This record gives structure tokens, sequence and C-alpha cells, in this order.
RNA sequence: GUAGGGGAGCGUUCAGUCCGCGGAGAAGCCAUACCGGAAGGAGUGGUGGAGCCGACUGAAGUGCGGAUGCCGGCAUGAGUAACGAUAAAAGAAGUGAGAAUCUUCUUCGCCGUAAGGACAAGGGUUCCUGGGGAAGGGUCGUCCGCCCAGGGAAAGUCGGGACCUAAGGUGAGGCCGAACGGCGCAGCCGAUGGACAGCAGGUCAAGAUUCCUGCACCGAUCAUGUGGAGUGAUGGAGGG
RNA sequence: CGAGCUGGAGAUACGCUUUGACUCGGGGAUGUCCGAAUGGGGAAACCCACCUCGUAAGAGGUAUCCGCAAGGAUGGGAACUCAGGGAACUGAAACAUCUCAGUACCUGAAGGAGAAGAAAGAGAAUUCGAUUCCGUUAGUAGCGGCGAGCGAACCCGGAUCAGCCCAAUCAAGCCGAAGUGGCUGGAAAGCUACACCUCAGAAGGUGAGAGUCCUGUAGGCGAACGAGAGGUCGUUGUUCGUGAAACGAUGACUGAAUCCGCGCGGACCACCGCGCAAGGCUAAAUACUCCCAGUGACCGAUAGCGCAUAGUACCGUGAGGG
């Protein structure tokens, strides 16, 4: 049963944003979006860190080897910023323009 | 299959005995209730172009008597 | 001794296949009534 | 393009195009079976240009048909 | 069309050797015909051929897991030339 | 105190409602010498990882040792019986992590109107190459008809169709019949049969009157000729 | 819709897309072979053709019946409906009339429903006024080896209403209020101190229970395209089993009156009442539920459909089982 499922495969914010991690072990942090995939509804911020280790695999690399990278997570403790504050920081949806639309806070925009 | 109409339905058949009586007897007790069938003939007539086919008896009358569409 | 089941391609096929099952009325019937439940198996024309 | 580049163009053109288009596609697959064809995607873009060029002859000769 | 039918070449030990003698190998496209498919290479390569052979083959019923699977089954073709007319795009390999 | 009628209650779930607990740990499970007149229910300790106890009320798929009951698991019999023809095996050599069993060698034993060879029906990749060893193998296996991957099959003359008809099956019109339908002439389908042009050799690890070499045959369409006036069916006979 | 996408599938490499992809709604185009198959054959998915146009590659046509043509029919559909056909076990503590029951099943036709329908009627009040449906009358009147057992209708209340003609707005989407600090904890949504929203406290996701993170809800907007006669004989139907047997209903024989006339009122007669046969269509309420949605003192892995999916594995020559 999909992750999205119950979020209208919604994904509030998007690749390229920075965001900062509400709920968790890494409680506030700053991170580009560098991956957000809507479906799963998973996601990549530049904080996380992760020690993986990828297995003998002899092409490429004889022995294995690890690796410090990070693991993707999920947008429900993704948070956008407000350029104020910075913090815990809901949206609203304005226009700006002309036909093009946008996002405020409660003190626009991002 | 008639002139007019369709035909060949029917019908169950009965019989009784120890029947006739002082108008009751004692009664009429019955002993059968089993099934049968019914029909008619054939007559080749005409109609439209060319034709034969099948005709019943009550049909051999009303058409005897004047054409009902079909002809001799 | 010598056993009841000697296939024959020509027998099986004349006989159970699907010309055959759909040239008489109660093999539409078996047809239709089979494809309902869901037989992949319609007919020994589908082997 | 998708729609400016074939609408332009007469469908005796169309018919050699198609063929063209088929002749470069059968080689891709000699030599993807061949190995390595390290271009997958032309394949299906081909596929997609010859899927276009039909619409198009169809469409078209449906609607000058009016 | 002239092209769609030669789904392929042949790839083997012995395809190889035949190539060598002026025998080149294809798979085809199993509704095809041995007139169709020289009327094919014929246009394709602008090549005399005077020798023909077909044969359809089965293919592989194999498994991957719970799912017994039958391969698609296909039609290997040979054609012979004439007089040392070998074909360009397959004389490297 | 048996069949039986009566009386009061214990537990299970779902439900309404209140008391309320729970990651400093719910249910479920495990141990035990506490409590209740009994169905039962508490204390604490170990398990577990996210839900649940209690009171009152309502509704039930509501309490199992039996039915040669049903599903499933595991015991007995038992390290027993059997390893599937009494055609029979030895030694050397090799390989491997490991060999009575797999691969060479040299013998021995059995079949030999077969236990050899070639087809058909059926089976379907079991064929060949290289690899694997869980399970299939009645032991063992390094091996296999098992597992993986890749290859292999070639026709104008063989066999079937592009020709024919038998039994039989069909079948417009036709003959019948509550319906579906049952018959049924010609015609058509139907090989087990009629008809019919190619033989000899060579070779892949794996094909062979196919492919390759050598020398043939048959029908078809065109052309240069001999042309130089007849061709000969949907019916006739002969023949088959 | 606006940032990601490249199907489950979880794999590499190839790429695509802010000139707007992917996904969604809405039309179109292409759609091999089999199957009503339908050019002819065939052992479904294969074989062999003939004709028209094309330079070929191709494209069309070549079933049968109703028709002048145009045009319609063929086959499928879980149940629902109507019709031709029509069982038995069973019960009567045996059986045969009888009951099971016009039930099971077979078949024909047809639809989104169908059937029925516009009085020679119920009827007993000189009343109602086409039908179908429910309630009721009513287990009453009656039927019956008067045994088992079978069982109406008129009236009364509702549902929905109709009577016409002929022959001399939903379907894609958008927009939507309001919390933070410390604490335990692997992790806050929980504990806590103070907060604000509510037309929004239905729900679901987030490291453990979130009204104020997210998706949403109350609410508000919302598309180019998109959807709204008599008689006789053998019988039978209704509660109708030959019973006083009316009436309809037909198989075979007979086939009257058309207005000072015809038909019924449960034998039959007068009287006195209700009625217009021999021609057709008809929405509505009603039945079902393959499918879509909402709910639940319905189930949670021996439950629940057979299936957390599969009519598959497996058995069966087959139907079929599973
Ligand atoms: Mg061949
Ligand atoms: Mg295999
Ligand atoms: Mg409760
Ligand atoms: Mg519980
Ligand atoms: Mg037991
Ligand atoms: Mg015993
Ligand atoms: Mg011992
Ligand atoms: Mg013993
Ligand atoms: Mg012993
Ligand atoms: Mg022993
Ligand atoms: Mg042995
Ligand atoms: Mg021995
Ligand atoms: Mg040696
Ligand atoms: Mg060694
Ligand atoms: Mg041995
Ligand atoms: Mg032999
Ligand atoms: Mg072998
Ligand atoms: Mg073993
Ligand atoms: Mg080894
Ligand atoms: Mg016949
Ligand atoms: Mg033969
Ligand atoms: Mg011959
Ligand atoms: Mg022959
Ligand atoms: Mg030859
Ligand atoms: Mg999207
Ligand atoms: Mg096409
Ligand atoms: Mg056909
Ligand atoms: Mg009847
Ligand atoms: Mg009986
Ligand atoms: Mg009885
Ligand atoms: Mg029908
Ligand atoms: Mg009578
Ligand atoms: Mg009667
Ligand atoms: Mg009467
Ligand atoms: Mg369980
Ligand atoms: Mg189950």
């Amino acid at each position: 049963p999909s992750a999205g499922s119950h979020h209208n495969d919604k994904l509030h914010f998007k690749k390229g944003d920075t965001v900062i991690v509400l709920s968790g072990k890494h409680k506030g942090q700053t991170g580009k979006v560098l991956l957000a995939l809507p479906r799963d509804q998973k996601v990549v911020v530049e904080g996380v860190n992760v020690i993986t280790k990828n297995v003998k695999p002899s092409m490429t690399n004889p022995q294995g080897g690890q690796e410090q990278r990070e693991l993707a997570l999920h947008a429900s403790k993704v948070a956008l910023v407000d350029p104020e504050t910075g913090k815990a920081t809901r949206v609203r949806k304005q226009i700006v323009d002309g036909k093009k639309v946008r996002v405020a806070v409660a003190s626009g925009k991002t | 299959t008639g002139k007019k109409n369709l035909v060949v339905n029917s019908v169950i058949r009965r019989g009784k005995a120890r029947a006739d009586g002082g108008v009751g007897r004692k009664t009429t007790g019955i002993t059968k209730r089993v099934q049968r069938a019914n029909l008619h003939k054939k007559a080749i007539r005409e109609n439209g172009q060319v034709k034969t086919v099948w005709l019943s008896a009550n049909a051999i009358r009303t058409l005897s008597k004047g054409p009902y569409k079909g002809i001799e | 001794m010598k056993r009841t089941y000697q296939p024959n391609n020509r027998k099986r096929a004349k006989t159970h296949g699907f010309r055959a099952r759909m040239k008489t009325k109660s093999g539409r019937n078996i047809l239709a009534r089979r494809r309902a439940k869901g037989r992949h198996q319609l007919t020994v024309s589908d082997e | 393009m998708k729609p400016s580049e074939m609408r332009n163009l007469q469908a005796t053109d169309f018919a050699k195009e198609i063929d063209a288009r088929k002749k470069e596609l059968m080689e891709l697959r000699f030599q993807a079976a061949a190995g390595q064809l390290a271009q997958p995607h032309r394949v299906r873009q081909l596929r997609r240009e010859v899927a276009q060029l039909n619409t198009v002859k169809a469409e078209l000769a449906r609607k000058g048909e009016q | 069309s002239h092209y769609d039918i030669l789904q392929a070449p042949v790839i083997s030990e012995k395809a190889y050797s035949a190539m060598e003698r002026g025998v080149y190998s294809f798979w085809v496209s199993p509704k095809a015909t041995k007139t169709e498919i020289k009327d094919a290479i014929q246009q394709a390569f602008g090549v005399r051929v005077i020798g023909i052979s077909t044969m359809n083959v089965p293919g592989k019923r194999k498994r991957v897991g719970r799912f017994i699977g039958q391969r698609n089954d296909r039609k290997k073709a040979i054609v012979r030339l004439a007089e040392g007319q070998s074909i360009e795009a397959l004389a490297g390999q």
C-alpha cells in the first residue's frame, strides 16, 4: 500500500528548496533538495548521513570498501523555511505576476 | 404450424374407473394423468409468387370460403 | 497390462477441441460456463 | 520538430522517409544483437518519429479530404 | 517493408564459417515466405541470390522463478549468393 | 443421584458508556507455594514490542476429549523392511575439497530375430558445447535424461498441402420436427489408400535423398530457331 | 497539474522534460491472427484463393436471411423478466389421485429492466372505475383418498399515475484557519508551561497517541472538450382434485346475431344490475446487481470469496473438480 497514497501523491516542496528536519534525530537542519520522490513520498536532504558497505562486487573494485553517503527521507519531517524565522514554517499560496503562482508563510516569500 | 396461427399445442389426459352413478355413485376415483399432443394435415396452395406447404383443416375451410390473404 | 490413456493428437483435438466444442449447443454452453470459472484452460485447443 | 517538420512535407517523401527510418532502425537492431548498442534510446526515438510520420500522413490525408 | 522482415543476424561458429564461405544467415519473421525473404535481401543488399533455405525453431521454454515461460519462436534463414558477392556490413565480424 | 424441570451465577468476543493504563512498555506467552463455594480471578518475577485491563448495559458464530469427526503438525512401529530381476565384476591411471560409484586403460562377464539398427505414434529441448551440485538419482556422486547459459534443425524431387477419392463427417435449395433440433441429392471435408520429378559420396561438438562436391530429373514463363494448321472441356470412351 | 520522469520490477546503461513532460480528465487516429467469423477450407488462432485499384510495397471486397434501395438481423450478458418444455427424490409416517412444484433443469426472445395496460372488468353499494407494487382483509371465504395438506378476492389504507391511435447539474482540478518552549525517549504527535484556529475536532501518513507538520476536512471556486363469439368431444387455469360446474383457455369437429342487437352476474329461468369481444402502442411506480460508491454491536490468515489472490499448482480423455 503506497506511501503517497494518503498524501495524494503530492510533493508540497521541490528539487532545489532548502529544508529543515522537523521530527527525528536530525531535529532542525538545513539542506538543499537533492532528490524528491513524490509517489513513495521520499526525499534527500544534504544532512542525514550514513555509512554503507557495498559488499564484495569485484567490478568495480576487487575488495568491497565502504561509503559515507546519505539515506533518503520522508516528506513529513521535511520542512520548508521562512527566510526571516527559518523554522517550523507552514505555507500559503499567493500570486506574483501574471499567472506565476507562489508561496509565502505569514510573511512572504520563498 | 397451421395457416393462420402456429399450432401443435396441448394437453394432458386423465380417465377414471367406478365412474357413473346415482348422479354421484359413491364418487369417482381416478387412476391416470399423463400427456398427449395434437395436429392437423397437409395442403399445397399459393401466395405472392409460388408456394406449396402445410395447411390445417380449419384453414382448409377458412380458405375454401375465401382468401384471408393466401389463395389456392 | 496396457492402459486407458493412449494419446492421439488427432483424436484429442477432433474430440475435445474448439471447432468441435462449438459445433454443438451444449459445447457452447460448456465454453461460456467454463469462461465464467476463469479457466485459463478453456479447451484442449488451448494446450 | 514534432508538429512543424512533418505537415510541411509531402507524402511521396513520407513513403521513403518511413523507408529510411526503418533502414536505420534495422541496422540499429543488427548492431544491438551484435553488440553493444550504446545508445538504446535512439531506437525508441526512431519508433516515436515513425509513429509521428504515420499519424501525420493519416490525419492529413483525411483532413485534406474535406 | 523491405527491412522490417530481417529481424536480426545469426551468431555462432557455424554462421561465421558459412559467412567465410559466402553463405549468410539471419533470424527472420515467422509469418514470412522464401520469396519474401529473397525479395528482401536482394533489395536491401543489392545481391544475386541463387540459393536459399529456412527453418522455424521453437523457443527454449525457461523459468525465472515460479514462472515457466516459453520464448518467442523464430525462423532461421540461410542464403547463398553467386560469384563471391560477400555482404559488407557483416564482413568485419 | 440417571433421563428431566427449576434456581444463582463463572469465562469469550463484538458494542454503548464511564474509571483509566501503556515505549521507565500493551496484548499474547512462560514459571509459581496467593485468593474466591465453583466455574474463575489477583500479586510479583522473565518474555514481548503497541496496544489494553476494570464497572454497567446490550447483542452473540459464546466455553469440546470424544462424533472410525475436519486441517496441521509431530510421535510409535525403527535405525526395523526394502534399495526394483542372481547379465559379474577386477586391478591400474586420472581428477577433486571429498571417489566402490565420474573420466581414461587393460581384461572379465551378459544380449546378439537383441538387450543391435532404422521408422511411426507420443513426448518437447530431454540433442550438441561449456559450466554447475540445492533438490530429482532408491547409496555415492566431482556424474546425469536434473540446474544455468549458449548453440543445433535448412529440400522444386523424401512426407503432408498447393491434386484425388473410402468409411465417416458434412452439406444452399429439399424432406421433417413442442424449441434447441433430426434427416438429407448433387458439392465439399476426410488417408489408413490412388497419384508423383535424385541418385552417389563428403562433413559441424550437434543437420542431411535438405548443406557442400560430382553427374541427373520434373513443371512452369520467355527467347532464337524446326513452326507452318490445328488446340482438344464442366460432357463421351478407354485406362487407372 | 507544475517537477520530475523512464509500468509493476525492487536492474544497469540509454535518455526525456519549465517551448511544460510524468500523472489526470476528453476526444481522435493505428489495432496482426483466432473467435457471430463472415471469400473457401480447417483439428480456433491455421491453409489455399478469386476480383478491383497500385509501379510495387499495399488497400478494399468476396456468409446468410428481411428488403427497391437505404437499412436491419447473426454472437455475448452474473442474476432480474417473459415464453415453449417440464422432473424426481420428498410428504401423506406404505402408495396411485395428491403433495412436493409449474419448483430444478432445457430451451426461445428481450431489455436496462421486463411483464402487464386503457374493462363484453370487478362486483352488490343501482358503488369502483387500465395495469404492475406494498400493506391489509386472511389462514377468512373455500379446495382435498374432506386425508396430508392447499388457500383467494371484493372493500379499506399507501406507491405511482396516461391514457393515445385505427378497420366499413455530475465528470479532471484549484484555494483553503490556527504552537512553541522546556521534559522522558532510539525517536514526540505523548508529559508539561503558556499559546492561537474552528463553518475546519471525519480520517489517514510522520521514528509512540499531532484540531494548529503533511495530505485533508467546513467552505469557496471549478474548465476549451465531457456527461444529463356460441356449442360438442379430450383437457386445463385461477381456492376449482368432474363436484350442481359458471367463465376463460385451446386440439379436433361445428364457425350465430351487429343495436327492437351482443357478453357476464358460478348449473339452469324470468326479472334486474355491471358491461361494448373479433385491431395495436404506452412512461411511471416493481425485480435483479457482473460493476461504482458509502456505511457495519461483519471477518482478520483453519476466519473472510476458492484465492491477502489463482480457477493457478495439482487430479481428470472429458464434462469437471481444485
Ligand atoms: Mg522448410
Ligand atoms: Mg532449462
Ligand atoms: Mg468495550
Ligand atoms: Mg483485543
Ligand atoms: Mg480430537
Ligand atoms: Mg481400533
Ligand atoms: Mg542393527
Ligand atoms: Mg521388529
Ligand atoms: Mg531383523
Ligand atoms: Mg535387509
Ligand atoms: Mg538395482
Ligand atoms: Mg548382486
Ligand atoms: Mg593410462
Ligand atoms: Mg589433486
Ligand atoms: Mg556399479
Ligand atoms: Mg532397437
Ligand atoms: Mg548429454
Ligand atoms: Mg543422494
Ligand atoms: Mg571439480
Ligand atoms: Mg448431417
Ligand atoms: Mg497417405
Ligand atoms: Mg515420388
Ligand atoms: Mg507426395
Ligand atoms: Mg539439390
Ligand atoms: Mg503530477
Ligand atoms: Mg498499419
Ligand atoms: Mg473463415
Ligand atoms: Mg404447460
Ligand atoms: Mg416416491
Ligand atoms: Mg412417504
Ligand atoms: Mg440472447
Ligand atoms: Mg368442458
Ligand atoms: Mg383443472
Ligand atoms: Mg368456456
Ligand atoms: Mg496466526
Ligand atoms: Mg482461507
